[PDB]
């Protein structure tokens, strides 16, 4: 088990050193937004507030070290500045979680991408599309094998570029703005270009 | 058109190498005016500029500046979305 | 009989029902009278047999007080809480978006040691929010229901396993507080006694005892009996109570080193104190009834003590040896068993009040907390309760527990049956419950102690079922939160009048008679032997002699939903459940109309459900208008009643209440004046009962498919009345308030036609998709218009207005009058939030026929979707020229044992043409149990066939044979309940007859008109880039990862890629596309979906270094 | 997160409209005016985003400056004629 | 429910003119810096 791990190392060009970090990396800031909500509100995702946490002690231990503080109010800032590093990689590993508002435990990194949700199984391996809708079925018995009865509303809304193109090549609207609005308010000829 | 994807260990150099500024305050967004503190999260000297080619004092506010470096405030003037690919580092002691 | 009222209904009823229907809402108003202490509540509980009785607040009050600070040398208490009145009333509180809460006032009394002064008086606790009439917490003006959690009680208990190493049985027991360290005793493969203290490491029972204060002789002389007790102690290398001491201060608490003192106190304060250990007051109870402790006084202290823990060891080790029953000195002969957590014996419910009170008491824990920290903080003479008390806390628990606990749901008002099924809820989840995802088989499986108690068909059908269900009619609710059922006293084999409320494990002691089981006049069973349940639940034939309890009434085991499926006891499980289910799910319709058939509790339900009004006291009507009814009493009071017209429910369902007596007319107390949504005549109306054939029609039916006729869109059978709210709101920005106006920049005259002076829409308008509703504009601030923009203006000389458009819009899809506005103003009074001017609320009523693609259903579980609706010369007619309303296909019924539709349809059809049973030869052998009343009765007359009790397969059939002919003196359908139909098509008649009847058909609120949305480009999400979900946005639907795999298994890779890249989040892509679609263009190449970079960015950071090469 | 829809998404239909526009000016208005359009897009700087104040073109080329906005007086008068000025009506929104 | 955050025609050819300076760190690190032709170069920069 130990060899395992150890040739690794030994058979490749890189050191173990890289586990034992002098300086974290920052997430760029759109992947952790601070949207302002509608009526003035700010949602923000809790990942930049460990962040904070970090930056919070990272900054007071260079004061403690600055004016030469006793043994042990560096070491127990040093205790601290490696748990809020950890926690910022994964939360709620090795103690328990940090939690801030109620009692949910904060959003990770590694929580980002780790599980059914995430990135992997939710975004990467299917997403959502566009040119999609849904309906209820019911029994066509006239219909063919191959044919399937779709809502006018449906097929208009699927269609709309398709159906602009053909209403503003038709002379029906002057232009793309005017073919919209008309698709929009549903006017007669449209329906007669969906077919 | 890619050939293959190879993962690594992260060394401090590569990482701040990555980064184009370190992080050195908590803060993110002042309570009036709403905009980005300098040097803290969000700052738009590291991660770009929130506007398109609209640097932080707005003495350069047009696409013919692109890619200089605003001498007062140190803003590129890019596109706006640079700031979802600009990474920065916090140097710990 | 009950009901002054009481429409005529002649039931099928054989068997007298002994006892009455309770209040079906007695379950939240008792407890939350319990709660907050009534008069009533006193007088009920002095009469029960108890005195002295406690509420909930006093209880937590006294919990609290009295308190003491860190070195005593002052004191604070509490007591005397009281309610004066309600701030405002019912509809006050749901109009203006309040809480219909009352002020709460305790008297504190703060005492100085040092000198006895008294700074007594009377402190302001914050708005506790009291209950309605109908059980119902009216927060934020949204009307909230707070659901009974099923919990397992506090106690202790015994289970046995059989180990994979060794296969010797192995018992365990475990202790569980309310509150308090976790305490476990277990007997190991070896044949060891351990314990587990506060789920440390395990090991031998001996040093406890030691430690505890027994000598090396008392263990001896006490646990002489077992064998494994010796191995144990002689195994046990500690000697000495002290050596003991160490060990355990040591293992339980490693950190700090070990002291005499602390070591001494440790268990004392762990157990045996009240205010770190505490078994509630059920708890006390169930550790005294298990182990026959302090029999016959009663329970004032709840913490544990030091006779229980060696009881419990004594209890256990017989256990293991296979003793059956044991005494332990100074108590009283128990016997020894296992217990199985299932039972309700041992499942306990937490009522609104116990869950308020708990809630309750976190608040006054943290309050008590503030007040310890401001007790040493200030001078001791000039100092009052005011300063130091802080009612913040409490009151901001009892608001986050209406407002996020997961018990406090949002009312379910589809119609008067679904609220009141609402309030009889019994939920496993919540705080302190089960989790979804770990609830195995077992938990979810019927338990025959639910008999009486939970009903065993209704329940969810996803995956939910099992977990949640619903109280059954008779069920009543024990102060320590056991379900109690009626049932009739009999002795020596003669049912007596006497009835007694018994639980789950005191009736285990009894054998009990199912209520169905002939008996004389007298009293005495008529039958030799009877059917009876013993202690297992297991069903046996026993003498008469032998049964000691009999069940009230046949339909003691469903509940209100179950209690209104005519022919029950002909319908699978399955389907029963699914039909209980739907009714639930029925919306209003505009005009309403009783069953043919049915139970007897469409009404009392309608009743109890309150959407009835009722005259409060017996008089005669003065007045009788659309809004309101006006009575003048007997005496010389008269009332006003108010009634709600065209008001919006939770879920936009139409709630339109009419008057049904008239001017000059006498009432009773009791009496229904109004009818409610779905109520008619004072009867529950949830459908329309309408003629069906059973066939097989061109397969339209196909696949539970269903064909309707035109007149039912012609004549609006199955029409209803849907109303939407939309809210807009006008506030202040950095850049200049935002106001609601008449104009708008770039909008064409016509198109702010219908709206108001103000700004907002006109009533009585008829707004279309995308019509403005409230007119609204704001400040832009900077402008850097485009060149393009700005030659443009120039051309045209306009103005670069500075405010940009921002009016409420109709929502895509949506159509309908508008009915009714609302404006909120900032000058005037309007006390809105913070930055909030003005809000104004615009509602939207549409009319909806039926239409294909809807959904209805029976009671059975027979839903459906419409597939067509035919002209009415095309459906079938009968040979008088009558048109069926409904074919329903042939296919279904028997392999789904739902058979009692058929005969649902053959009573309805019986019910609608009327009958009358030739008595000239005497009266037939089949309507010989018949009552009087039913030997004939006219055309259109309802009937009643109660679950278990009802109409017979004989007395159906020779009613189907005994019909009134028709107008023209004949008969449509023959004895079979079969008819001669013609093809309304071709016109020839059918080969063979065809079933034909009445159903009753109920329109389920699934319909096509809000489930249709489409896309094609709309909303992206913030990170990700990719479409939103769902109907409120312009949602995209998921490509799932089994479509991934459908999509490989094709071979369909260009397909896959487009969806995966162009359609979701190719950013430049989607551009690109669209751009190539409307210029009539190749689709361009996709590339490097946005996901994908967010994820090697997302890698790069926790120190990866992911890079692509090439 | 899966709720809050992103306000600077590029809008499809709007960036196919404006390029249109684009397309539709620059071609047909701005070359029937002969070398009369140059003052025009100097002034609205529609050829790089550089609106130019009237000295800026007399920095350089002999044109005064009242004689430059007698042009584009000029101009603006007769580019307002419905049978030009009917095609550009629908794009104001 | 939406939130917000805090097109013009791109060119290579023509770009406003710009001078590249030269720092060194108190560690040796060059750093460059693209200024417009203004100037105003100013005595000490902060580096990444
Ligand atoms: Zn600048």
């Amino acid at each position: 088990k130990r060899l395992k791990v150890v040739a690794a190392f030994q058979q490749s060009g890189n050191s173990p050193m890289g586990m034992v970090l002098d300086a974290v990396p920052v997430i760029p800031p759109e992947l952790r937004p601070m949207v302002q909500l509608d009526g003035g509100r700010f949602a923000t995702s809790d990942l930049n507030d460990l962040y904070r946490r970090v930056i919070n002690r990272n900054n007071r231990l260079k004061r403690l070290i600055d004016l030469g503080a006793p043994e042990i109010i560096v070491n127990n800032e040093k205790r601290m500045l490696q748990e809020s590093v950890d926690a910022l990689f994964d939360n709620g590993r090795r103690g328990r979680p940090v939690t801030g508002p109620g009692n949910r435990p904060l959003k990770s990194l590694s929580d980002l991408l780790k599980g059914k949700q995430g990135r992997f199984r939710q975004n990467l391996l299917g997403k959502r599309v566009d040119y999609s809708g849904r309906s209820v079925i019911v029994v066509g018995p006239q219909l063919k094998l191959h044919q399937c009865g779709l809502p006018k509303l449906m097929a208009l809304e699927l269609f709309k570029p398709f159906v602009m193109k053909r209403l503003v090549d038709l002379n029906h609207a002057q232009n793309i703005k005017s073919a919209k609005r008309m698709v929009e308010r549903q006017r007669p000829q449209v329906w007669d270009v969906l077919e | 058109f890619f050939d293959e994807l190879r993962i690594g260990l992260a060394t401090a150099d590569d990482i701040r190498n990555w980064s184009y500024g370190e992080v050195k305050k908590p803060e993110t967004i002042n309570y009036r005016t709403l905009k980005p503190e300098k040097d803290g999260l969000f700052c738009e000297k590291i991660f770009g500029p929130t506007r398109d080619w609209e640097c932080y004092c707005g003495k350069y506010k047009r696409v013919r500046f692109k890619g200089i470096i605003c001498e007062r405030c140190g803003v590129e003037v890019t596109r706006a979305k640079v700031r979802r690919e600009r990474m920065g580092h916090i140097e710990l002691a | 009989n009950s009901v002054p009222g009481a429409p005529n209904r002649v039931s099928f009823a054989k068997l007298r029902e002994p006892l009455e229907v309770p209040g079906l809402l007695d379950v939240q108003t008792d407890s939350f009278e319990w709660l907050v202490g009534s008069d009533r509540w006193r007088q009920a509980a002095i009469d029960r047999g108890e005195e002295n009785p406690v509420g909930g607040l006093e209880e937590v009050l006294a919990e609290l007080s009295p308190i003491e600070d860190f070195s005593g040398s002052m004191s604070l208490s509490f007591s005397d809480p009281r309610f004066d009145e309600v701030k405002a009333s019912v509809d006050e509180c749901k109009d203006k978006d309040m809480t219909y809460a009352a002020p709460l006032f305790v008297t504190a009394e703060f005492i100085n040691n040092n000198t006895g002064e008294i700074k007594s008086q009377t402190v302001f606790m914050g708005d506790f929010p009291m209950m309605t009439e109908k059980g119902t917490f009216i927060i934020n003006g949204t009307e909230r229901v707070v659901v009974s959690q099923l919990v397992r009680s506090p106690g202790v208990y015994f289970d046995e396993t059989i180990d994979k190493s060794t296969e010797k049985t192995l018992h365990s027991v475990k202790v569980i507080p309310g509150r308090g360290a976790w305490l476990e005793f277990d007997v190991d493969k070896r044949d060891t006694v351990g314990v587990r203290i506060d789920r440390k490491r395990r090991q031998p029972v001996t040093v406890l005892l030691k430690a505890l204060g027994w000598t090396n002789e008392q263990i001896v002389e006490r646990f002489g009996f077992s064998e494994i007790m010796m191995g144990t102690l002689e195994k046990d290398t500690t000697s000495g109570t002290d050596e003991a001491l160490l060990d355990i201060y040591r293992k339980l608490r490693p950190g700090e080193p070990p002291t005499k003192e602390s070591a001494q106190t440790l268990l004392e304060n762990l157990f045996f104190k009240e205010k770190r250990y505490d078994l509630a007051r059920v708890g006390r109870y169930k550790v005294n009834k298990k182990l026959g402790l302090n029999a016959g006084k009663p329970i004032t202290s709840s913490t544990l003590t030091e006779e229980d823990v060696v009881a419990t060891i004594e209890y256990l080790v017989r256990l293991h040896e296979g003793q059956t029953s044991m005494t332990v000195p100074g108590g009283v002969e128990v016997p020894v068993e296992v217990d199985d957590i299932d039972h309700f014996g041992n499942r306990r419910l937490r009522t609104v009040g116990e869950l308020i009170q708990n809630q309750i008491r976190v608040g006054l824990s943290r309050m008590e907390r503030v007040v310890r920290e401001r007790m040493t903080t200030q001078d001791v003479e000039a100092i009052t309760p005011q300063t130091l008390i802080n009612i913040r806390p409490v009151v901001a628990a009892i608001k986050e527990f209406f407002g996020t606990s997961q018990l406090s749901q949002f009312m379910d008002q589809n119609n008067p049956l679904s609220g009141l099924t609402h309030k009889r809820r019994l939920s496993a989840l919540g705080p302190g419950g089960l989790s979804r995802e770990r609830a195995g088989l077992e938990v979810r499986d019927v338990h025959p102690s639910h008999y009486g108690r939970m009903c065993p068909i209704e329940t969810p059908e996803g995956p939910n079922i099992g977990l949640i269900g619903s109280l059954s009619v008779y069920a009543r609710v024990n102060p320590f939160g056991f379900i109690e059922t009626p049932y009739r006293k009999v002795e020596n084999g003669v049912v007596t009048d006497q009835i007694d409320y018994l639980t789950a494990d005191e009736e285990d002691r009894h054998v009990v008679a199912q209520a169905n089981s002939p008996t004389d006049e007298n009293g005495r069973f008529t039958e030799d032997r009877v059917m009876v349940r013993k202690k297992g639940g297991e069903v046996e034939f026993v003498s008469a002699d032998q049964v000691d309890y009999m069940d009230v009434s046949p339909r003691q085991m469903v509940s209100v939903a179950t209690a209104m499926i005519p022919f029950l006891e002909h319908d699978d499980a399955n389907r029963a459940l699914m039909g209980a289910n739907m009714q639930r799910q029925a919306v209003p319709l505009v005009r309403s109309e009783a069953p043919l058939v049915g139970t007897g509790m469409e009404l009392r339900a309608a009743i109890d459900a309150g959407d009835v009004v009722v005259a409060d006291k017996t008089g005669v009507i003065e007045e009788v208008s659309a809004d309101y009814i006006t009575v003048m009493a007997d005496d010389g009071t008269r009332q006003s009643y108010r009634l709600r017209k065209f008001a919006r429910s939770n879920h936009g369902t139409c709630a339109n209440q009419r008057p049904i007596v008239d001017a000059g007319q006498r009432v009773e107390a009791g009496q229904v004046i109004a009818d409610g949504p779905c109520t008619q005549n004072g009867e529950m109306a949830l459908g329309k009962n309408l003629l069906v054939a059973i066939m097989p029609w061109e397969g339209h039916n196909y696949e539970d498919a269903i064909i309707l006729s035109n007149r039912l869109v012609e004549e609006d059978v199955l029409t209803s009345i849907h109303i939407e709210e939309h809210e807009i709101d006008a506030r202040d920005t950095k850049l200049g308030a935002e106001e609601i106006t008449r104009d708008i920049p770039n909008v064409s005259d016509e198109v702010l036609a219908d709206l108001d002076e103000r700004g907002i829409v006109r009533i009585g308008a008829e707004v279309r998709d995308g019509d403005i509703l409230v007119g609204k504009v704001t400040p832009k601030g900077e402008t850097e218009l485009t060149p393009e923009e700005r030659l443009l203006r120039a051309i045209f000389g306009e103005k670069a207005r500075e405010v940009r458009d921002t009016s409420l819009k109709v929502p895509h899809g949506e159509s309908g009058k508008v009915i009714g506005i609302r404006v909120f103003s900032r000058e005037d009074d309007d006390e809105l939030p913070a930055g909030v001017n003005e809000l104004v609320r615009v509602y939207v009523a549409q009319k909806r026929k039926i239409s294909d693609g809807d959904k209805l259903a029976g009671r059975h579980g027979n839903k459906g979707v419409i597939g067509k609706i035919l002209p009415v010369e095309d459906m079938p007619f009968l040979p008088d020229g009558t048109p069926v309303d409904i074919i329903l296909n042939t296919h279904g019924v028997p392999r789904r044992m739902n058979i009692g539709q058929i005969l649902e349809t053959h009573l309805g059809w019986v019910a609608k043409a009327g009958w009358n049973i030739d008595v000239a030869a005497g009266v037939p052998d089949w309507a010989s149990k018949l009552p009087e009343e039913l030997y004939s009765a006219p055309a259109d007359s309802t009937v009643a066939t109660p679950v278990f009790d009802g109409a017979q397969e004989g007395e159906l059939a020779g009613l189907l044979g005994s019909t009134l002919p028709n107008r023209d003196g004949e008969v449509m359908v023959d004895a079979d309940g079969k008819s001669t139909l013609f093809d309304g098509r071709s016109g020839e008649p059918f080969p063979y007859p065809v079933t034909v009847g009445y159903m009753y058909i109920l329109k389920l609120h699934h319909l096509v008109d809000d489930k249709i949305h489409a896309r094609s480009t709309g909303p992206y999400s913030m990170i990700t880039q990719q479409p939103l979900g769902g109907k409120a946005q312009f949602g995209g639907q998921r490509f799932g990862e089994m479509e991934c795999w459908a999509m490989q298994a094709y071979g369909a890779a260009y397909t896959l890629q487009e969806l995966l890249t162009i359609k979701s989040d190719d950013t430049v892509g989607r551009v690109k596309v669209y751009e190539a679609i409307v210029k009539g263009e190749n689709i361009p190449e996709p590339g490097i979906p946005e996901s994908f970079k967010v994820l090697l960015k997302e890698l790069q950071s926790l120190c990866l270094n992911v890079e692509v090469l090439s | 997160g899966d709720f809050i829809e992103d306000s600077e998404a590029v809008v499809a239909v709007d960036a196919v409209s404006f390029t249109l526009l684009q397309d539709q000016l620059q071609s047909v208005l701005e070359t029937l005016s002969e070398r009369e359009a140059g003052v025009v897009r100097l002034r609205f700087g529609l050829t790089d985003g550089q609106p130019r104040t009237l000295d800026e073109i007399g920095q350089v080329y002999g044109v005064t400056r009242e004689r430059i906005r007698q042009i584009e007086s000029k101009t603006m008068s007769k580019l307002r004629h419905p049978s030009r000025s009917q095609v550009l009506r629908d794009y104001l929104d | 429910l939406r939130g917000s955050r805090l097109y013009e025609t791109d060119r290579n050819h023509d770009l406003a003119p710009r001078q590249v300076a030269r720092y060194r760190t108190d560690n040796g690190e060059e750093f460059d810096v693209p200024f417009a032709d203004d100037a105003e170069i100013p005595g000490t920069w902060l580096c990444r």
